[PDB]
C-alpha cells in the first residue's frame, strides 16, 4: 500500500496518451486540488487495446517539515472513487481504476458494512 | 381512505424508514472484542435489530441495515472491492507456489 | 498439480540411477496389474 | 383515479418481491465470499509453511 | 387539480427515479456474478497446486 | 514552534545573569544583528548548578506593516547553531542550546541527509 500505485484505464490510444503526457499529468494534479504539496508521477504506460491504455500513477505528498512520502494506494483510490472525483476522471477519458493492495478480511467487511 | 394509501405508498418508497418495505438486514462480520460497538443509528427499531441478532448465522457477525436500492448497490460496491483483494491475495499465493 | 507431481515422482522413480540398490522398476498396467493386485 | 393507485400498488408489490430476491442473492454471495476467504487464509498458512520448509531444504543442500 | 396533478407527477417521477436505481442494481449483477463465481474455482484450484508442492 | 522558545545554558552563576540581565539581553540582540525589528525577551531564568544557569528566550520580529510575531523556534535555533553565531554565543558564556519543538520524522530525515 505504501507504494501508492493506482492503475487507470483510459479510452485513448497509447500514442495520444504519451503525446500529451504533460497535460494529462497536470489534469490529474488539478483533480487532486492542484496544490504544490502534491505531485503526480507516472510509473508506467501500457497499451491494452486499439483505443485502450493503462496508466499507472502514484502521488507524492510533502509535509510542512519538507518530508515527502507517497500517498497510500487505498487512500488515493478512496479519493478517486468519490462520485464527484470519478466524474471528473471520466471527463479525462478514465473508464476504470484499480489499486494493488490486497485488502484484509476486516477491511473488506468494513467496506461491505459501509459501502458509501 | 384515499389520501392514506397515497401517503403510505410515498412512505414505502423512501429511506426515512416509516415501514420502508425494502427492509432487509445483511450480516457484516466483525471480530471481537468489537461486538459491543455497533450500535445502530437514527431510525433503527430495536425490534428489527434484535430480531436480526436473534437468527444469527454465526458469532462475530453484526447486522447491517439495507433500506432500498442504493444500499444494495453499495453492498455490491464493497463486494467488488473485496473481489479484487481476494483475487490479488490468491495470485500472491499462486506466485509463491 | 498434485496428480502431475504423482506422475513426475513416479516418472523420476522408474529412471535410474546410481543409488546403490534402487534400480528403475518396470511398469505393468491393466491386465497383468489386476492379477498382480489380486496376488497380493 | 383508482386506476393510478392500482398501478402504484402493483408496481410496489412487484418490485418489492424482486428487491427481496436481489438482497437474498447478495447475502448468499457474501456467504460465498467469507466461506472462500477462510480457505484463502488456510492457503496463506499452508503456503507460508511450504515456503519455510523449502528454505530449510535449501539450507540442508 | 393543479396541486394534485403536479403531486402525482412528482411522486410518480420519484418512484420512477427509484426504479432507475433498482434497474441500476439489476444491471451491475451478472458481471459481478461471474466475478464471484470465478473465485471458488480458483481457490479450489490454487489449493490443489499447493497440495502438489507439499507432496513435492 | 510558534512559541519560539530557545533554552540557553550559561556557564555563569544565576546572580550574575540576573545582575546584568539588561546587558545580556542587548548582547543577544547584537548577535542577531541589532536591528530595531527584533526584540529579545527573557521567558525564564533558572539555576542548574553552582556556575550553570539556564535562560529561556524568544525573539519578537516586527513586519513593515507594524505586525509582530515570534520567530519560530526552529528558525531561531538554526541561526544560533551556525558556526559564526555559535562562536559569538560562546563568547557570552553560552555552552549549550535547545529548542522545544519535536521535529517530524521527515524533518529529522532532512537534517541527517543535509547535516550542514
Amino acid at each position: 500500500d505504501e507504494d501508492g500505485l493506482i492503475s487507470l484505464i483510459f479510452n485513448k490510444k497509447e500514442s495520444d496518451i504519451r503525446g500529451q503526457q504533460q497535460q494529462l499529468v497536470e489534469s490529474l494534479h488539478k483533480v487532486l486540488g492542484g496544490h504544490q504539496t502534491l505531485t503526480v508521477n507516472v510509473e508506467g504506460v501500457k497499451t491494452k487495446a486499439d483505443n485502450q491504455t493503462e496508466v499507472i500513477i502514484y502521488v507524492v505528498e510533502r509535509s510542512p517539515n519538507g518530508t515527502s512520502r507517497r500517498v497510500g494506494a487505498s487512500a488515493l483510490f478512496s479519493y478517486f472513487e468519490q462520485a464527484h472525483i470519478k466524474a471528473n476522471m471520466q471527463s479525462l477519458g478514465v473508464t476504470g481504476a484499480m489499486a494493488q493492495t490486497e485488502l484484509s478480511p476486516v477491511q473488506i467487511k468494513q467496506l461491505i458494512q459501509n459501502p458509501l | 381512505p384515499i389520501p392514506e394509501q397515497i401517503k403510505l405508498i410515498v412512505d414505502k418508497w423512501n429511506p426515512n424508514h416509516p415501514n420502508c418495505a425494502f427492509k432487509t438486514y445483511l450480516y457484516n462480520k466483525v471480530d471481537e472484542h468489537t461486538v459491543p460497538l455497533y450500535g445502530p443509528g437514527p431510525n433503527e427499531d430495536p425490534k428489527e435489530w434484535e430480531e436480526a441478532l436473534q437468527r444469527k448465522p454465526a458469532p462475530n457477525f453484526i447486522p447491517v441495515l439495507c433500506s432500498g436500492f442504493p444500499s444494495i448497490v453499495a453492498r455490491l460496491m464493497l463486494q467488488r472491492r473485496v473481489i479484487t483483494e481476494f483475487n490479488n491475495k490468491l495470485h500472491q499465493i499462486n506466485a509463491s507456489l | 498439480a498434485l496428480f502431475d507431481s504423482l506422475l513426475a515422482r513416479n516418472k523420476k522413480q522408474a529412471e535410474g540411477e546410481t543409488a546403490l540398490g534402487e534400480l528403475p522398476s518396470l511398469q505393468l498396467g491393466l491386465a497383468d496389474l489386476r492379477q498382480r493386485l489380486r496376488k497380493l | 383515479m383508482d386506476e393510478i393507485i392500482t398501478r402504484w400498488a402493483t408496481d410496489l408489490a412487484k418490485y418489492q418481491k424482486e428487491f427481496k430476491e436481489q438482497a437474498a442473492k447478495v447475502m448468499e454471495w457474501d456467504r460465498l465470499l467469507v466461506e472462500n476467504g477462510e480457505k484463502i487464509q488456510k492457503l496463506y498458512t499452508s503456503t507460508y509453511e511450504a515456503e519455510r520448509a523449502s528454505n530449510e531444504i535449501e539450507r540442508q543442500l | 387539480s393543479e396541486a394534485l396533478q403536479q403531486e402525482i407527477a412528482k411522486i410518480d417521477e420519484e418512484i420512477q427515479k427509484c426504479i432507475r436505481d433498482k434497474e441500476a442494481v439489476d444491471a451491475f449483477l451478472p458481471a459481478h456474478g461471474e466475478q464471484l463465481a470465478a473465485i471458488p474455482t480458483d481457490v479450489n484450484f490454487v489449493t490443489r497446486k499447493s497440495e502438489g508442492a507439499h507432496n513435492a
